[PDB]
């Protein structure tokens, strides 16, 4: 390689030939938002005009419609997201984060032109659950740790507008990744598959 | 390079919306095993370790630990102790930030960025615009991260659970941006063998519970003893001869 | 069934040097067997490394291919243990395209001096009872609030500060969370949920296994030992917010003025007692890969008071120094070879060979008959020792495939017919001499 | 109870070896003799690099070639 | 009644030249037989004596000397003796010949970094600063609106002032997240702001906050001070080439990116020379031209040697010291050409050569003694004589290197000192270059 | 006395290139001696440079080591002086890691051809007597010279400038009227009470000053290369500068030359130790010397018939015949005894040391036995042993002492043949 | 209103997936050493589209 | 070159040797501005 020393191209391929097989649940709430209904308590707390115990979000999918109940901090985020009734949205059940996908396809005729791509109605229930058995090479862990991809800082945006480069990953990063995959293999969270490296010529 | 930056900032917004659509349904082929769709060449979300999936999955977020603005040393064991009974226990393999005092090098010299004086009324507006930062869009883009993040940051005081800033304002280095140094108050101990000996005696006597008087010759020394005794929050009183009856 | 990341490799059976407290080598102990002269010498330099008073001392381990140079190097790595830094470099690894040779060696040296720091801090570790956050109707942004925490014994209220409020709300903290707050750092961390308050609840706000409520007093001490090399102290100081460079390795050819300044401030932290300094080992395996440019760096690097104890290993005779015409011992210039002590290893007897094979079979969980050991001992003298060490697992797997419980002599004769010794492959390379390329 | 001089005190103590209360002050705490100053890097500016009005008017390819650059 | 004391701070580590303390001259310039931790070499130590007069004269530019002689003859030790004899003030820049081969900048320019680093400069920097608790922070605005001017109220134990300041200082205060009640320091020459933390007057306003509080500053708010800076000309050359200074977005950004070296233009050194000649003519400065020492010079490229011709002639350049340990060697990068000391004859005319002798056995004993009382170890007379005996057969470095291994064996069997049997036993474990080359040449069929 | 950065160096004694109007060199003047052939030749080259009318021309200064081939090339630079570009490089200085070897010569060729222009500026200079301001804004200023006073109505862009830069009554200031920039020179001596102090300007306040200015042709390339060019001029970020930009700038300057708005000032490139260049770099000099913007270049060498770098071919000077055919070769010559002693006197003047006339004789013998340069190095060390001795003057036994402390190359080589097996490699 | 056919070569899909704005490098030339993990993902995806009949 | 491959420097120079020849009318207006009046609506 021109980017990186000969021995590091071997060391990266020595790390491609070992795989984690790591299994985790995904759970999410998703659907067309039918209504946003904050629910008050008729008694306020002392000195304040009115008080909310929870927000109801009505969500629809091809299988049915359900009123989800959520803590009132959600309403702040549902005006960071520019949400309106008949959007389709999702909420990460493991995390409490909420996201907007777009206006639901049932409304794709209320103007002859409008500046959004319309989203087809989600199918299955309003609450979705599955297990997935994900797999990653230790080399994928080496690169994902060596060059993070979340953009909420100038070092990451600068590092992602700049040309991507192979870099001589330290024996310390290899060390820390070894120390933590042991932490999960001991707990039965992660399987390990010692693989094969094949070099021809 | 400004339009590069905005088209990047929008692409991250599009990544979370794409990942949900890409991972929670399988309606065969779009007209019975025919026709691709908008965004179908964007496969950077299909990797298990890609940021949208890595954030949606609760667990992989812990195997990609070296986030770009934290001082992570790696993992270590830790010990924790009760104040009563002196009983203690060990925490196995947890993340650690590096200590708050390894950042101690400095440039010997720090020059002003060079500037081109020019002898023309139209020309001097151009270097002025460069000294301001050449548009409010590009200035907000580096300083606060994107023009939406700047418009939001101007009102984030009004929001209960804010997001992090994206800009240069996302960063906070351990000393701040300036290299200028005020001596750390621990130096009072480590400059005097008498004051170092005194600190081990006061920790001895405070652990035993005894009440103590300290005598010194010089009011300038009593200032040094007081600044130490304040810094270690020992409780303190002084009665130099300049104190009123 | 279970299988950790580290597994059975070429030295995993070695666990020390097997010396007594009088520094004499036991015939077989801690996985080392035979090889008395070099094990004795390794013991002395190990004791010199634990003493640590003296800088830039060095050793070259020499002798035949496959005679435990690297075995003794790993033996002293395990005898020295995890608390003192040992850096293994194969000599090729310094030929970077990112940085020059003298940089790559200066990094390998300074990665091998540890600075050890006790971080002692006060933590609050509790279960959240309730939180109040107060936010102005518009205003300048003078947020205020209160938080309450519990243990199985005690509970209390905290009046919150302005930077605490953003650090709490950043991590979505809520009633029923168990949290561990560092008072000096101002940083939260989340341990899970307690089983109690999570019943007064909504469509899901999180999904994780619960954690038992914290016990004893709500406020408690923590202690951590960091082991920070001089190299990562230099890298953190090379550019502000540079902390990712410790992993990515992307910082090339660091400014000399950083090293000059860190050499002073690391001495000050010793004189303050603020940090320990723990000089360790650099093991440049296969050092005959270094160019004469790099050896001439070692001549004058290995005389700094910050130099680690440096161990070479090599197997070469009179051969020319890499990058030059000149023949010399070990492939090293006498300019360097004059400076370091040579530890001489020796070939193996029947007794040593059989005893090495027996301790290897123990670590690989293999039963073999004394007859199979007799033929494998013959094979380990008719052929180099590593080939015999390579028939053991193959013979155990052929034994397993025919459902035997113990390796028999004909399991080894089977495997010997199946996987070739170099001396036998280089013989068959004479019948096909027209068919292989570029003889 | 006896005390060594610190590594910084020994320098100033030797300077006094090369007036007994002036001697006690350094031995007691070196901040009685000289306080540790607030250090900062040396700050410098060059001349501004002077560009002629003629070069600024007629001398950049961004300007004098703009009609060609459009194509 | 009781007497108490403590001391457990570890020493500096002992090193392969830490016994060298100076040239050990008398006032005539003759060498004392053994002084300042050295022995022998009088015909070289007297010459190094003339060179420490030459450095301390400041008069010359680009004078160069070559220390030549076999391995183990003390050439690096004498170059360290020169460095010790100059003391801390005059810069001595150590270098090794193979350091020129950077991957970031041309070999020919890496030498100019060292040449510009071996010239030192001292400056009276009369800084001025504002510090105190921020009691007020109020910006002021101008027409299309935007910020234009700033009010900051500061308080200290000796007063308070309501300062009027540049809007770049407001941008800098906002960057550091400064608020009312913070204790801050502002360097008025440089626009730099340091936030220390909230004042101790507020120290219990919360039960929890991330802060560490600080005491109210003493003296007046606005004050100037006579800082003395020691700096090299290289530190002026580089700081202007990739500036972290100032407060703008560009300098704040350029500080974070990978700090690559760059091939500094001669025109920038022209500006630095014009600048520092003004600081000397104002009487602000003192110049301290020092030494560049290039150990192992014999593997600089013919590129580097042919550049050294122009460098050593420059009326700017520092005094230079080289070392070499080579015979009639082939010059690297030439393949054809053999010359004394591995150095081209074209450069060899430009250096005053100092010739270094080999040691007699009676000097070996004296270095070994001086070394043992530096390692912190005690030795009996027949034991010290056996290290001298070994030193006749082997080499000086090897007889020194046997010391601490023998001291470990001595205390491993409970003795206070090295006895001859501990040296004699150690010689059976640790082979040398000569004895290893014998067994390795005999067994040569197997390696 | 104090020492500035420039101190006594290996060419400091040369203060010119001593010549009569006839271009004949007198025996010793302007700090250099002898070389009557080479210095008459260097006089003719110095006139070709100063005339400027002939473009792309070369001289090679060649001869035995130590014969003044760098001396006449350095004296020629002092005689040429400011107001004509002169640039020096060593031959191994073009081998950049960051830039093409061929482009590095293209920069060296175009640092050394100047563009010169003149511009007229309305500059106001004076002591500020009084300044006044109001809350848009209005205000009033007064300025004084030794010969007049005025009051002035200020405009807003001046008001913001005067107030930003804290201009106070009793300063002496220069105002760039075209630009609003203020330079403050000091305070008036009559207001030095309650630092730098200075007298008021003479003549009238507002002078239409003419400024002549010069930019190297390369320095126009770097200004054109980047969103701000001039940073890359100092920081060295100039690299592989796009050749179509040069194709435009050379043609743009070629019309300024003839519309008369600028004039081009041909300078000098001194590419010292020219035998370091590869045959690849000589192939560039073969052709870069044949265009109107090419300077005159001086090249210096001390090599016999030698292998040219990048090949197995041997040729005179270490230069291919390819390039020697472009150029004129001036030969230095080995010094006689008279010239040798006279150089040693001049070095003793430049180092400021006295020595005995028989000390100059034995040092001249040493010089003739050691090709001069080693004897020049003994001068300083002899004076330092004399200073150790508290002597007034360097004596013969100070020189004979120092001659035994520091070896020349011949005695060093001879001693290296005694211990021939103790040093490494042979 | 129509369906249309595009032909696009496999290298362009490899470059587009190499970094966030990879398509600029199709013209700029300023790309190289594409991670092998991307190329083998594109084999799997392009084989999958061919089995799904979509390409 | 040290920024591009050898065959690229050939290809750039092969592309410098082919010219387009484009005709357009130059149209300059210059003078003191006497008024400005701006006149979706
Ligand atoms: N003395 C020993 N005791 C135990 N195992 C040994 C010993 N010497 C060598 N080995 C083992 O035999 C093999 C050869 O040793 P190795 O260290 O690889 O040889 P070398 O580095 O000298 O070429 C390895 O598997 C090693 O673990
Ligand atoms: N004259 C001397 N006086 C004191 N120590 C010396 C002397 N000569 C050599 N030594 C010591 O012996 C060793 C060899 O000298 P060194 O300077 O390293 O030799 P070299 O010039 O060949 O590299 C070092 O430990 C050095 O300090
Ligand atoms: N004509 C001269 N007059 C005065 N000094 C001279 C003269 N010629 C040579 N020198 C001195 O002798 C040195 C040797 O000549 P130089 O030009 O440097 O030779 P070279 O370039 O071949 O090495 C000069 O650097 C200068 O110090």
């Amino acid at each position: 390689s021109t980017e990186i020393k000969k021995t590091e191209v071997l060391m990266e391929n020595f790390r491609r030939a070992i795989g984690l097989r790591i299994k985790e649940t995904k759970e999410v709430y998703e659907g067309e938002v039918t209504e946003l209904t904050p629910c008050e308590t008729e008694n306020p707390m002392g000195g304040y005009g009115k008080t909310i115990s929870h927000v109801i979000i009505g969500l629809k999918t091809a299988k049915g419609t359900k009123q989800l109940k959520l803590d009132p901090s959600i309403f702040e985020s549902l005006q960071k997201e520019r949400v309106e009734a008949g959007d389709v949205i999702y909420i990460e059940a493991n995390s409490g984060a909420v996201k907007r996908q777009g206006r639901c396809d049932t409304y794709a005729t209320e103007f002859d032109l409008e500046a959004e791509e319309y989203v087809p109605l989600p199918k299955g229930d309003v609450h979705k659950k599955k297990e997935i058995i994900q797999d990653v090479t230790l080399h994928d862990l080496d690169v994902a740790n060596a060059r993070p991809q979340g953009g909420q800082d100038i070092l990451s945006m600068m590092g992602q507008l700049m040309k991507p480069k192979k870099t001589e990953i330290t024996d310390k990063l290899r060390g820390e990744i070894n120390k933590v995959v042991n932490k999960y293999i001991d707990q039965g969270i992660a399987e390990l598959v010692p693989g094969v490296l094949f070099v021809d010529e | 390079l400004l339009a590069r930056w905005l088209a990047l900032f929008l692409s991250l917004k599009a990544s979370y919306r794409l990942h949900q659509l890409r991972s929670w349904g399988a309606p065969e082929g779009e007209s019975h095993q025919r026709y691709l769709r908008n965004k179908d060449f964007l496969l950077g979300v299909n990797f298990p370790l890609s940021f949208p999936n890595l954030c949606s999955c609760p667990l992989l977020k812990s195997l990609v630990f070296s986030s770009h603005c934290k001082a992570v040393s790696g993992y270590s064991d830790q010990v924790v102790h009760q104040r009563r009974s002196a009983t203690s226990s060990l925490r196995r393999c947890l993340l650690t930030e590096l200590p708050s005092f390894l950042c101690v090098a400095s440039p010997r010299v720090t020059a002003v960025p060079l500037d081109s004086y020019c002898n023309d009324r139209s020309a001097e507006y151009e270097r002025r615009v460069l000294k301001e930062g050449g548009s409010l869009a590009a200035k907000q883009c580096l300083l606060n991260g994107a023009p939406e993040l700047a418009a939001d940051w101007l009102n984030r005081r009004s929001q209960f659970f804010p997001e992090p800033a994206g800009g240069l304002w996302s960063i906070r280095p351990q000393n701040g941006w300036s290299f200028i140094r005020i001596p750390g108050k621990e130096s009072l101990i480590t400059d005097s063998g008498k004051l170092y000996a005194l600190d081990v005696l006061l920790t001895r006597l405070k652990s035993q519970g005894h009440r103590v008087l300290i005598y010194s010759q010089m009011t300038r020394m009593i200032d040094l003893l007081e600044e130490y005794m304040v810094y270690r929050k020992h409780t303190y009183m002084r009665l130099d001869g300049s104190s009123k009856i | 069934d279970v299988t950790r990341i580290e597994r059975i490799g070429a030295h995993s059976h070695i666990r020390g040097l097997g010396l007594d407290d009088a520094l004499e080598p036991r015939q077989a102990s801690q996985g080392m067997v035979g090889q008395l002269a070099a094990r004795r010498a390794a013991g002395v330099v190990l004791e010199m490394i634990r003493e640590g008073k003296i800088a830039g001392r060095a050793v070259l381990i020499a002798g035949q291919p496959g005679t435990g140079k690297t075995a003794i190097a790993m033996g002293m790595a395990q005898a020295l243990g995890p608390d003192t830094p040992f850096t293994a470099i194969a000599g090729s690894e310094i030929f970077s395209l990112e940085m020059s040779k003298t940089e790559a060696l200066t990094q390998a040296f300074r990665r091998s001096i540890g600075v050890r720091i006790k971080e002692e801090t006060e933590i609050i570790e509790g279960e959240v009872v309730e939180i109040q956050i107060d936010r102005p109707a518009t205003g300048t942004g003078s947020k205020v609030g209160k938080l309450t925490l519990k243990t199985t014994e005690m509970e209390t209220i905290y009046d919150l500060g302005t930077k605490m409020i953003e650090s709490l709300t950043k991590d979505k903290v809520q009633a029923g969370d168990v949290i561990t707050i560092d008072k000096a750092t101002g940083k939260i961390s989340k341990l899970g949920r307690s089983f109690t308050r999570a019943r007064d609840y909504d469509a899901m706000g999180s999904q994780t296994k619960f954690v038992q409520c914290p016990d004893g007093e709500l406020q408690k001490r923590k202690e951590v030992v960091h082991t920070v090399s001089l190299h990562e102290i230099d890298v953190i100081n090379s550019r502000t917010q540079g902390f990712l460079a410790l992993f990515s390795g992307d910082t090339g050819e660091i400014k000399s003025e950083v090293r000059e300044q860190i050499n002073a401030k690391v001495a000050e932290w010793r004189e303050e007692g603020k940090a320990e300094i723990i000089p360790g080992v650099l093991f440049i395996d296969e050092v005959h890969m270094l160019d004469i440019e790099s050896f001439s760096f070692l001549n004058r690097a290995l005389e700094s008071d910050m130099a680690p104890v440096l161990i070479m290993a090599t197997n070469r005779g009179i051969t020319r120094i890499r990058g030059t015409s000149y023949q010399s011992p070990h492939g090293i210039p006498i300019d360097l070879l004059d400076r370091l002590l040579i530890v001489s290893t020796t070939p193996y007897s029947e007794k040593d060979t059989k005893q090495i094979l027996r301790i290897r079979c123990e670590e690989e969980d293999v039963e073999m008959s004394e007859d199979a050991y007799t033929v494998l001992t013959r094979i380990g003298l008719e052929t180099s020792l590593r080939y015999a060490i390579q028939l053991i697992t193959a013979a155990s797997l052929v034994c397993r495939k025919r459902k035997g419980t113990e390796v028999q002599v004909d399991d080894i004769k089977r495997v010997y017919s199946l996987f070739l010794d170099e001396s036998r492959s280089t013989q068959y390379m004479k019948e096909y001499q027209d068919a292989f390329l570029f003889n | 109870m006896y005390c060594q001089l610190t590594s910084r005190q020994k320098l100033l103590y030797q300077a006094l070896k090369n007036l007994v209360m002036q001697f006690r002050k350094v031995c007691n705490h070196p901040e009685l003799f000289e306080r540790q100053e607030t250090w900062s890097p040396f700050h410098i500016s060059l001349k501004p690099y002077h560009i002629s009005k003629f070069i600024y008017r007629h001398g950049q390819i961004r300007v004098f070639n703009h009609s060609r650059d459009r194509w | 009644k009781i007497e108490e004391v403590k001391s457990t701070t570890k020493t500096q580590r002992i090193a392969s030249h830490s016994h060298v303390k100076g040239l050990g001259l008398d006032e005539s310039g003759l060498a004392k037989q053994a002084a300042s931790g050295l022995v022998g070499q009088e015909n070289a130590r007297e010459a190094c004596g003339v060179i420490v007069e030459l450095i301390k004269s400041k008069k010359m530019a680009g004078r160069a000397v070559l220390l030549a002689g076999p391995p183990g003859t003390g050439k690096t030790a004498l170059a360290l003796a020169i460095a010790q004899e100059l003391g801390s003030k005059v810069p001595f820049c150590p270098m090794v010949g193979s350091e020129v081969y950077s991957t970031e900048i041309k070999k020919t320019e890496v030498l100019m970094e060292n040449f510009r680093r071996a010239i030192g400069l001292r400056i009276k920097e009369t800084k001025e600063v504002y510090e105190g608790e921020v009691t007020e922070l109020t910006p002021c605005e101008t027409e299309n609106k935007t910020i234009s001017h700033v009010i900051i109220g500061l308080k200290t134990a000796k007063g308070t002032k309501q300062l009027k300041l540049d809007p770049s200082i407001f941008e800098s205060l906002q960057k550091e997240r400064v608020e009312a009640g913070d204790v801050i320091y502002i360097e008025a020459n440089s626009g730099a702001v340091k936030r220390q933390g909230r004042c101790d007057t507020y120290a219990t306003e919360f039960d929890l906050e991330a802060e560490e509080y600080v005491p109210l500053p003493k003296g007046d708010v606005h004050k100037k001070k006579e800082i003395i800076q020691d700096v090299t000309l290289h530190d002026l050359d580089v700081a202007n080439a990739r500036p972290q200074g100032g407060q703008d977005i560009l300098s704040m950004m350029g500080q974070l990116m990978k700090p690559k070296k760059t091939e500094i233009t001669d025109k920038l050194r022209g500006e630095i020379n014009k600048v520092v000649n003004k600081y000397i003519d104002q009487g602000i400065a003192e110049l301290v031209p020092g030494v560049l020492f290039v150990d192992e010079v014999h593997m600089l490229d013919i590129e580097c040697f042919t550049y050294l011709h122009r460098a050593l002639e420059s009326s700017i350049a520092p005094i230079v010291i080289f070392a070499s340990n080579r015979g009639n060697c082939v010059i690297r990068g030439t393949e054809d050409i053999t010359s004394p000391h591995g150095i081209p004859l074209d450069l060899l005319d430009r250096v005053m050569i100092i010739r270094t002798m080999l040691y007699t056995p009676q000097e070996m004993k004296q270095i070994i003694k001086i070394r043992a009382q530096t390692e912190g170890i005690n030795i009996s007379e027949e034991a010290l004589n056996h290290l001298g005996e070994i030193g006749t057969k082997t080499t000086l470095r090897y007889s020194v290197q046997l010391l601490t291994p023998a001291n470990l064996l001595a205390k491993i069997n409970g003795k206070d000192s090295i006895e001859k049997e501990h040296v004699e036993e150690i010689s059976e474990l640790f082979y040398d270059a000569k004895s290893s080359a014998k067994i390795l040449a005999d067994q040569q069929d197997k390696y």
